[PDB]
């Protein structure tokens, strides 16, 4: 090899803004309809709905700023350093807090099915006071490095808004900690929650009654199905940046194109609260 | 005089045999089969730019300790 190179493929240069724009408009429409019918009207019924409000709010403050990425996918970031910093920190807080409250509703259903008698005030505790300190506070204190390191750059011709790090090992430290807090430990927590949920629901097969779990089950399954190929892509990129799986340059370029299309596919995770609300599912 | 003044040596050495104890750190690299094909290699070759192109062997460096 003489060197390495940067190159975006020609097909996704038009394909990524299409996905970005369609998810932008369905995100703003669905999140706006959800907040207008629920938060302004105070028409919510169960304790899951407040978490759905939080998901809608975080989804909003992702999706209105997503057109800046829709511009910068094909064009140059002549916007500014502060705008790039802001869009990166809000992308990361909406990547974190959605998984956090999705774990929280699994904990809520766990508390619902087995502790149906000896917990009523804990529901309003974990839905009113615990939410602020356990969702937004960790998702803000995990977003100091993209507040303090993020910058724009003119690398040759291109004005680039992109996550920039001092060396390569910081990237894989972020990626390993990112997959382990974004998929892995919520994986075990949510998996244990629903495992105990169905294990003690099997004791009461003679009284099925509600079946209100199915909304949250479809939500967790669709969210993990949208986000899993992004996680395996960044795991493969971490493994090639530990230079243990080296094959060549064009393999890592195909990894880059895979990352682009799988993040575009993982952005589908926005319209899962309002679509399921519209289906009443 | 220009050679001595321009690039100054770090160590200047005069002729005197001094007994010393030296260890041998063998830098062993095995060579492959000798290829006799001609390669007119210019400056635009990919091996010279990455500086990973087949050249001379790594000679065995010697560490020595001496008291003077």
């Amino acid at each position: 090899e003489p060197c390495f190179r940067e190159e975006n493929a020609n097909f996704n240069k038009i394909f990524l803004p299409t996905i970005y724009s369609i998810i932008f408009l369905t995100g703003i429409v669905g999140n706006g309809l959800v907040i207008l019918v629920m938060g302004y009207q105070k028409k919510l019924r169960s304790m899951t709905d407040k978490y759905r409000l939080h998901l809608s709010v975080a989804d909003l403050l992702f999706v209105i700023t997503l057109p800046f990425w829709a511009v910068d996918a094909v064009a140059n970031w002549y916007f500014g350093n502060f705008l790039c910093k802001a869009v990166h920190v809000i992308y990361t807080v909406n990547l974190y807090s959605s998984v956090l409250i999705l774990a929280f509703i699994s904990l809520d259903r766990y508390l619902a099915i087995v502790h149906a008698t000896n917990s009523q005030r804990p529901r309003k505790l974990l839905a009113e006071k615990v939410v602020y300190v356990g969702v937004w506070i960790p998702a803000l204190l995990l977003t100091i490095p993209d507040f303090i390191f993020a910058n724009v750059s003119e690398a040759d011709d291109r004005y680039i808004c992109d996550r920039f790090y001092p060396n390569d090992l910081w990237v894989v430290v972020f990626q390993f900690q990112h997959i382990m807090v974004g998929l892995i430990l919520p994986g075990i927590v949510i998996l244990s929650c629903y495992c105990i949920i169905i294990s003690k629901l099997s004791h009461s097969k003679g009284h099925q009654k509600r079946k209100a779990l199915k909304t949250t089950v479809i939500l967790i399954l669709a969210f993990f199905a949208c986000w899993l190929p992004y996680y395996i892509g960044i795991s493969i990129d971490s493994f090639i940046l530990l230079e243990i799986i080296k094959q060549g340059c064009e393999f890592e370029n195909t990894v880059h194109k895979w990352i682009s299309i799988t993040e575009a596919l993982a952005f589908f995770h926005c319209c899962l609260n309002p679509i399921l609300y519209a289906f009443l599912g | 005089n220009l050679f001595e003044t321009s690039i100054k040596p770090c160590v200047k050495l005069t002729p005197l045999c001094v007994a010393m104890n030296c260890t041998r750190n063998m830098t062993t690299s095995t060579g492959t089969t000798d290829t006799q094909n001609i390669t007119i290699i210019n400056d635009t070759s990919p091996c010279v730019r990455a500086d990973n192109c087949t050249g001379l062997k790594e000679e065995e460096m010697v560490d020595c300790q001496f008291n003077m």
